[PDB]
């Protein structure tokens, strides 16, 4: 059972990938 | 209940239960106050950089 | 689960749990941050 974790976009939290949109999942996403 | 400064640990934290720290803390480096030196014997060519 | 900078409140731990903090902060403040060749001649007018 997979579990959902929500966060915000705020640097240097979470920030878009440069190129977010090729990639999908966990990948799209990166910071501390 | 224990009120006293209890660093909130691991263990601690796995044997009882701790709420928020009421206190935050870390480690800093102390050191003799500066105070006014003796001045050198040639120290009177301070004024001006070598 | 919420994992974000979501400050530790009252009024969100009263409705919510919080772990132990793993970010420690504070207010603070931020401010904005070569002599002339000739400038031996400052000290009186031109």
């Amino acid at each position: 059972k997979t579990v959902v974790v929500t966060t915000i976009l705020e640097s240097p939290y979470v920030m878009m990938k440069k190129n977010h949109e090729m990639l999908e999942g966990n990948e799209r996403y990166e910071g501390y | 209940i224990a009120i006293a400064p209890l660093t909130i640990t691991l263990v601690r934290e796995e044997v009882i239960d701790f709420s928020k720290p009421f206190m935050s803390l870390g480690i800093s480096i102390m050191i003799k106050k500066p105070q006014k030196s003796k001045p050198g014997v040639f120290s009177f060519l301070d004024p001006l950089a070598y």
